[PDB]
């Protein structure tokens, strides 16, 4: 169990390769509600224009 | 810029203590954008010192439609030819 | 509130559900596609006279 | 069979019986994770066997009944039914009886007030 | 905070050390128990040698 | 708990018809073969949808 | 030019032509019990062809009207991404279009056997659409007139004794 | 009569819209709010859970 | 044996028999009826329907057909 | 439509020819036409054939077609994909997935498959139905759905 | 001979297509949709397909701001042309004379409106 | 083929085979038609079991259906058609002797 | 005879009730028939139907 | 010999091929569409064994993954015969008919009410039907089905049968004092 701390060590920094990025697709504020399509639903993100 | 994961985390001098020393996030600078494959096929097997990456390529997404076409004439001959024996016979 | 539309989707999908089997030999016709075809041209000329 | 007492005692054993056996088993298989506390094994022991006879009791009598010609949605029946019936209603009442030593482990279970 | 389920990379699983050599044991105990074995004093011994072997 | 209260108001309910079929002659509502019909069909309904699926779901 | 010029449900330029609103409401003014077993044919057969006609129109008129919807949100192709407005003023235009293409006579070799042959059948069908379906007839005796069809049917009739039952259009004699 | 009978036909009508909200709460719990690794698993989890899951869908 | 029914739906139901012929509104429904003895038959309503649910009784007599004919010409002929 | 003059009952020898005629047109059914025996078989067998006969053209027609949209339609709408309308030559514009079109020309050559193919297929069909002739087996007034019977086909003594 | 303009593939399907240069001589003194549209496809090209980071991300940059100007001018001309169309529907259907001649027959159940079971329907033999 | 004689159409021999080639597939003469073919088993080449098989082919066509006593006497046409059903006395017949003169052997 | 087999005594009543309503009126079918002119062809609907019929002994 | 192992190695070189065409499509679907590749029940295709983790990797939707398999066709067979020949022809004839009403008619409900099963009810009855049983039966069922206007009685074996084990009443299969009677 690493328990990580709220700071910028060297030591934190070895474990960068332990996460997925964070997708920026949910980020901000979306200008489509939902897809309405069944097959490409709760899979893919909201366009946006 | 990077392609593979074993040069992406080989020697990294933008990781948070850095950046944070500096104290400038760019959006640019993302990690979800740093690294990413190149959709080709590319295992390991052992080679005389230590492991050996190979890549499979089998065929290639460019081709054009002249090129299906034309590949396409004897079959399209062939069909024309079994019909028509099947007509006569 | 397109809903109350629905008689003209049964007006154009029933007369397809009262087609019967091809080798029930009833009429042994199967008319779709040559009929799609020969509509298009026969469309092209009409709107070309009117 | 059909609309017959046949059919109330299919669906009644596998309800009642099965269904009501396995949450029960759920109940004394969480007992500590839903009520903090360990459950005593006098009235429980006392629970299954009275619930369970009284599952068979009332059950089996109406198989009797359904083979018969039992139908189902009637208050009065030919007098040649009746025995079994009250066969079947006192299996009933000893479900009842379990049904009591439920509640009494329960209570049971917070006079022992055990981890 | 979320409990996890940690989901082991095939390339990076290491061969199994930790008491390998008891995953088919129960299994195997289960069929030895009511099985009578021959005596080594009535198992043929010195038996001709197979001709290509 | 709730799903105890229920389950104790369906198990009265099968009282109730358990004891009208006790023997013939309707014992327990004396004739009123709607109130019994009532009664099973109450017994029926809360059995299903008020006790067991509470109780699990 | 086609090879399947023998079809029923083909037709030429110069044949009878009438609209799918014109076919339907002229079956909607008619009697079987009044027609011979070869008239019922001919109305068969042209039922069989005109419920695939009737099913096909809307593929036939799609593409102009995705065009046109495409032209009404502008010169932005929002692909996936303007399926909404691009599908709204589809269903609003899609039935424009459809209205102009079933507004549209199109000529049939069934259509110019069931009007204008010269059995009973035919008689038959010319007066009861020239008495229940005074427009259509109107229309359909204008058509019938220009490709150089003779019958006392016609509105416009040169040869007639009785004054004609609508107004007769002017033409060239 | 009017009565108990239209008295059970709604009672099913909201039984059914309890029942509605019950599986929509705990399939989109099970769809959204899931551990890392039991995302999909159904394997994985006690057999009453899967058992639950499946008596929702 | 058409079996329909006036208002709601019945169960002429018959245990000794075997057979069970539900009474449907609307409902002309045909059904062969073979009798391989001579038997008096009760048998009752098995479909739920209202007051006398209990008490709607059914009595068959299957008879040989010498007798049978004595029963219709004594007390059916007459109408 | 008059009538034709009934034949009396046949005696046993002409109902020996018949048979002889029966048996002989069921020993003519190959082993592959799997239709079963009833009034209509003949006459199906015969629509069958007529059917298999168009079917035969229709292919080749679709073939050929294939050849001819080859050259004269498709690639030089494929010459549409070179630029886009505002002059500059054609790049990806992705979707949802942002592959990566690394090599030569994949995203454009992709793209010209993508709206070719489908073109190519339906001028192709097209051409098979405007070309091909399904006359031998239209029936108007279907008056080939007579009953042929075997003993009426063969002649025997 | 047939192989020669059969089989022999013309230059232009092969090689990568040159840029357009009379499409960008004569432009309008204007930052209209057309200039826009061909600075954005000007740009997107060079990204996808230039080894120059440094012109990329400033080509990047432009393409966002870019990209905000269309959509201003795609939603003036949005606005423009369904405005157009909403109002043009109005006013054909405000001068066009709706057929009110249509059969009404499926209104008309002569079986239902009079019930033809009359003292029937309850159950009377 | 409750009626017949065999448990299934195959052990009919050719007989049946013609009967099914003689009516369409939905059409209940064959059965009719197949009792003709046990009629006719070791009558049909005798001169007078072939009269004997059509008088049993009358005997069970007055048997299925109520028939008069000239009924079966005054057919004007004894062909048959595929579309012929057995709804009459007369169609039974027709179908019963239609299947007597199939019988080979 | 075939009628009153069919249909139990209530619906030949109800069809009894319209025929007195057809027959009031003299409203043979044939007056309003026009169904065949919307249905399918067929190989029975033949112009020539004496002739579609193959007689054989 | 030669030709036989020269066959084996052109069939392995075309299986090859498939695959591996096949599986340079599944690692471009992991690698540029990884949820498509999670619902397809793709596993993670990248090799990891440099010993970092890749980027975006996912757990295993594996909805597909004997019985079950063999009772679904059952099942789904059975369901389209019930539809090709119960529900379908329902909607064939919808209106009267001029020309051949009955025959249509008849044409629909043959494809329907007659099914092979019934045939086999009858073909061994001696599953069930003592000797006795047997002959009262055989006499119930030609009774029963008497009338010629039925193409259940086709398709239906025959009641001029003797009991497999033992036959009492009958002597001859076609010895009879009536015709419609097996006595
Ligand atoms: C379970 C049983 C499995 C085994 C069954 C038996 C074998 C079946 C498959 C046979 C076979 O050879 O398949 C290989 C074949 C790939 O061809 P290949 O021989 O490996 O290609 C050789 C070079 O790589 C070629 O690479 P290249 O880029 O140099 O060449 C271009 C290439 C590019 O590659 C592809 O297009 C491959 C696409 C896959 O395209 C072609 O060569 C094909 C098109 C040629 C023109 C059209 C030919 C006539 C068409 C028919 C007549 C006209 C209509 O794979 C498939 O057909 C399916 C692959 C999987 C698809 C996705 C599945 C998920
Ligand atoms: C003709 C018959 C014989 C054909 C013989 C040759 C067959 C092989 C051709 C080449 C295959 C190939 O490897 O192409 C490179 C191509 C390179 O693609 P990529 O750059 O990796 O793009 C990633 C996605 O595949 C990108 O996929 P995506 O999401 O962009 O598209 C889905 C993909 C899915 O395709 C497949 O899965 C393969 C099939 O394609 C389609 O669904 C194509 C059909 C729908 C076209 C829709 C657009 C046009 C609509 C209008 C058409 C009508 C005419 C309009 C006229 C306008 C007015 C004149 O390879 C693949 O797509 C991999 C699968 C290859 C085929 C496996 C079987
Ligand atoms: C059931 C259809 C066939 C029978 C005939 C039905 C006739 C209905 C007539 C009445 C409705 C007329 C149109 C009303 C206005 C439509 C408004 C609209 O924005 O529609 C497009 C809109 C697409 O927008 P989106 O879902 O945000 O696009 C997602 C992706 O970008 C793109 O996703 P994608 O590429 O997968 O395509 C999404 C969508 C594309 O939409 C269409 O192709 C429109 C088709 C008609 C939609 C309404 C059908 C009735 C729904 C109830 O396609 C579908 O939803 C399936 C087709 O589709 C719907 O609103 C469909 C809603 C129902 C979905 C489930 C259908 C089962
Ligand atoms: C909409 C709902 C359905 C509407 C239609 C009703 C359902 C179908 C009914 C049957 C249609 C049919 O099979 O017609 C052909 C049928 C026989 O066709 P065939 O030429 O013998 O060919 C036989 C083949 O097995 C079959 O030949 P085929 O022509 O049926 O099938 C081939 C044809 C199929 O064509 C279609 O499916 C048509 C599509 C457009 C129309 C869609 C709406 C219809 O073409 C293709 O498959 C090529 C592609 C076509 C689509 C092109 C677009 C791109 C697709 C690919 C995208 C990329 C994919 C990845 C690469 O026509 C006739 O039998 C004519 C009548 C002859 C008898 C007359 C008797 C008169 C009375 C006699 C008394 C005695
Ligand atoms: C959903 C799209 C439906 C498209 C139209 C289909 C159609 O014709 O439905 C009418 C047909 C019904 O045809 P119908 O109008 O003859 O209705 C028969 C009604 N009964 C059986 C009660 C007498 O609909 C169906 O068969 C099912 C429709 C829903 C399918 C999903
Ligand atoms: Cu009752
Ligand atoms: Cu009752
Ligand atoms: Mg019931
Ligand atoms: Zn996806």
């Amino acid at each position: 169990l690493v328990r990580l701390r709220n700071e910028y060590s060297p030591e934190m920094d070895y474990y960068l390769s332990n996460f997925h990025p964070y997708e920026m697709q949910e980020m901000g504020e979306s200008d489509t509600t939902v897809l309405m399509s069944p097959y490409k639903y709760a899979s893919h993100y909201e366009y946006t224009q | 810029m990077f392609r593979w994961l074993f040069l992406y985390w080989y020697n990294s001098t933008d990781t948070p203590s850095a950046i944070a020393k500096v104290n400038l996030w760019s959006y640019i600078n993302l990690r979800l954008f740093k690294a990413r494959l190149s959709s080709s096929i590319a295992y390991y097997i052992l080679g005389l010192n230590n492991l050996e990456l190979k890549k499979l390529k089998i065929f290639y997404k460019n081709t054009y439609f002249d090129y299906i076409y034309l590949k396409s004439i004897p079959c399209l001959f062939l069909i024309i030819f079994f019909t028509n024996l099947y007509l006569f016979l | 509130s397109w809903a109350y539309m629905y008689p003209w989707l049964k007006f154009i999908f029933r007369k397809y559900l009262d087609v019967p089997y091809y080798w029930f030999y009833l009429n042994g016709r199967e008319l779709g596609i040559r009929v799609f075809f020969t509509d298009l041209k026969l469309f092209f000329y009409g709107i070309t006279n009117r | 069979m059909h609309d017959t007492f046949y059919v109330v005692a299919h669906f009644h054993i596998m309800l009642s019986g099965a269904a009501m056996t396995g949450i029960f088993s759920g109940i004394y298989y969480y007992f500590n994770a839903l009520f903090g506390v360990k459950y005593s094994r006098m009235f429980g022991y006392m629970h299954l066997i009275y619930y369970s006879g009284g599952q068979w009791v009332a059950f089996v009598p109406l198989f009797y009944l359904g083979f018969s010609g039992m139908p189902r949605r009637i208050h009065d029946y030919p007098v040649v039914f009746m025995g079994w019936h009250s066969m079947s209603t006192t299996g009933h009442f000893i479900t009842l009886v379990g049904i009591i030593f439920f509640f009494l482990m329960m209570f049971d279970s917070h006079i022992e007030r055990r981890a | 905070d979320p409990p996890i389920k940690p989901n082991n990379d095939f390339d990076l699983n290491v061969p199994c050390t930790w008491f390998e050599y008891e995953q088919e044991w129960w299994m195997e105990s289960c069929i030895q128990e009511d099985q009578f074995n021959l005596p080594e004093d009535e198992r043929p011994y010195n038996t001709p040698r197979n001709p290509h072997c | 708990y709730f799903s105890m209260v229920t389950g104790l108001s369906g198990a009265a309910l099968a009282t109730m018809i358990r004891l009208e079929l006790a023997h013939p002659g309707s014992p327990f509502f004396k004739g009123d073969s709607l109130r019994y019909l009532q009664v099973v069909t109450a017994h029926g309904l809360i059995m299903v949808f008020f006790v067991v699926v509470p109780i699990l779901f | 030019m086609d090879n399947n010029y023998h079809f029923w449900g083909n037709g030429d330029r110069q044949d009878v032509s009438l609209s799918y609103e014109d076919y339907y409401s002229i079956l909607d003014c008619l009697l079987d019990e009044k027609l011979s077993p070869q008239g019922l044919m001919k109305f068969k057969n042209l039922h069989e062809v005109s419920m695939y006609g009737v099913s096909y129109v809307p593929l036939y008129c799609f593409p102009v009207a995705y065009g046109i919807s495409h032209m009404l949100t502008g010169k932005v192709r929002r692909g996936h991404s303007g399926y909404r407005n691009l599908f709204s003023l589809m269903s609003v235009v899609l039935p424009f279009t459809c209205w102009y293409a079933y507004t549209t006579p199109i000529p049939r070799r069934l259509y110019t056997e069931i009007i204008c042959s010269n059995n009973a059948d035919g008689a038959y069908v010319r007066n009861r659409i020239k008495q229940q379906k005074p427009g259509i007839w109107r229309k359909l005796s204008q058509q019938l007139y220009n490709k150089n069809f003779r019958f006392p049917e016609l509105n416009q009739d040169l040869t007639a004794t009785e004054f004609p039952l609508d107004y007769v259009a002017p033409h060239k004699f | 009569g009017v009565g108990s009978q239209d008295i059970l036909i709604l009672s099913v009508v909201f039984a059914g819209i309890s029942t509605t909200i019950s599986f929509t709460n705990l399939l989109i719990t099970r769809r959204t709010l899931a551990m890392p690794g039991l995302r999909h698993r159904r394997v994985l989890m006690p057999f009453v859970t899967i058992s639950i899951f499946l008596t929702l869908r | 044996l058409i079996t329909n029914s006036y208002d709601i739906v019945h169960s002429w139901f018959i245990p000794g028999l075997g057979i069970k012929l539900d009474c449907v509104p609307g409902r002309s429904t045909h059904h062969t009826f073979f009798i391989d003895n001579v038997g008096f038959y009760y048998g009752q309503c098995a479909e739920i329907c209202g007051r006398y649910h209990h008490h709607m009784p059914i009595r068959v007599c299957a008879l040989p057909f010498e007798h049978f004919l004595l029963w219709w010409n004594t007390f059916g002929l007459p109408k | 439509g008059f009538e034709t003059v009934v034949p009396a009952p046949p005696t046993r020898d002409d109902e020996l020819r018949m048979i002889k005629a029966t048996e002989e047109q069921f020993l003519q059914q190959p082993r592959y036409k799997l239709y079963m025996n009833e009034a209509h078989r003949i006459a199906k067998m015969n629509h069958g054939d007529r059917h298999n006969n168009i079917r035969a053209h229709f292919w080749s027609n679709f073939a050929l077609g294939l050849l001819i949209t080859g050259p004269i339609f498709i690639i030089p709408f494929g010459k549409a994909f070179r630029n886009l309308r505002s002059g500059v030559p054609y790049y990806f514009r992705p979707k949802y997935v942002f592959t990566q079109k690394n090599q030569y020309n994949q995203d454009r050559n992709w793209g010209a498959m993508k709206k070719q193919i489908p073109l190519w297929l339906g001028l192709s069909t097209a051409y098979a139905y405007w070309f091909t002739d399904f006359s031998i087996n239209d029936d108007e007034w279907l008056e080939k759905g007579k009953v042929i019977y075997p003993h009426q086909t063969i002649k025997v003594l | 001979m047939i192989w020669k303009y059969l089989q022999r593939t013309n230059r232009g399907n092969i090689i990568q297509a040159g840029l357009q240069h009379r499409k960008f001589e004569n432009l309008p003194f204007k930052q209209n949709f057309d200039n826009l549209t061909k600075a954005y496809d000007l740009r997107m090209w060079y990204i996808s397909n230039s080894p120059h980071e440094a012109k990329n991300l400033e080509y990047v940059n432009e393409l966002e701001a870019l990209h905000n100007e269309l959509n201003y001018q795609n939603s003036r001309q949005f606005l423009f042309r369904t405005v157009s169309f909403l109002l043009g529907w109005a006013l054909f259907y405000q001068f066009y004379e709706l057929p009110k001649t249509y059969d009404w027959q499926d209104t008309q159940e002569p079986k239902h409106q009079v019930p033809a079971y009359g003292d029937l329907e309850e159950g009377g033999d | 083929m409750a009626q017949t004689a065999h448990q299934n159409r195959y052990q009919g021999g050719l007989c049946y085979a013609q009967c099914n080639e003689l009516f369409s597939f939905w059409n209940p003469s064959i059965q009719q038609c197949w009792k003709g073919c046990d009629f006719g088993v070791g009558r049909v080449n005798d001169p007078e079991g072939r009269i004997e098989a059509q008088q049993m082919c009358k005997r069970w066509a007055a048997e299925l259906y109520w028939t008069y006593k000239g009924e079966l006497d005054t057919i004007k046409d004894l062909r048959v058609h595929a579309d012929m059903y057995p709804t009459t006395p007369q169609n039974v017949y027709r179908a019963c002797l239609a299947g007597v003169r199939r019988q080979k052997f | 005879y075939e009628a009153q087999y069919a249909c139990q005594d209530d619906m030949f009543d109800f069809l009894m009730e319209l025929a007195y309503a057809r027959r009031a009126a003299d409203n043979f079918e044939s007056d309003f028939a026009s169904h065949e002119l919307t249905t399918l062809p067929t190989f029975y609907d033949t112009p020539k139907a004496a002739e579609r019929k193959t007689y054989t002994y | 010999e030669e030709r036989y192992d020269a066959l084996r190695v052109q069939r392995r070189i075309w299986s090859m091929r498939f695959y591996y065409a096949r599986q340079q499509c599944l690692y471009e679907l992991f690698v540029d569409h990884p949820d498509l590749a999670q619902w397809t029940g793709t596993y993670p295709k990248v090799d990891s064994s440099h010993g970092f983790p890749f980027y975006s990797t996912y757990e295993m939707y594996r909805d597909f993954q004997s019985f079950a398999q063999w009772i679904t066709l059952v099942c789904g067979i059975y369901v389209i015969h019930v539809i090709y020949n119960y529900m379908i022809p329902y909607y064939w004839v919808s209106t009267p008919l001029k020309n051949d009403e009955f025959t249509r008619l008849r044409m629909k409900d043959y494809i329907a009410s007659t099914v092979l099963e019934e045939v086999y009810g009858i073909s061994y009855a001696e599953w069930g039907w003592l000797p006795h049983d047997f002959a009262y039966n055989r006499m119930r069922g030609l009774a029963g089905y008497m009338h010629p206007d039925d193409p259940r009685a086709m398709c239906t074996s025959t009641f001029h049968r003797k009991h497999k084990y033992i036959e009492h009443e009958v002597e001859k299969v076609g010895d009879y004092h009536h015709m419609t009677y097996p006595k």
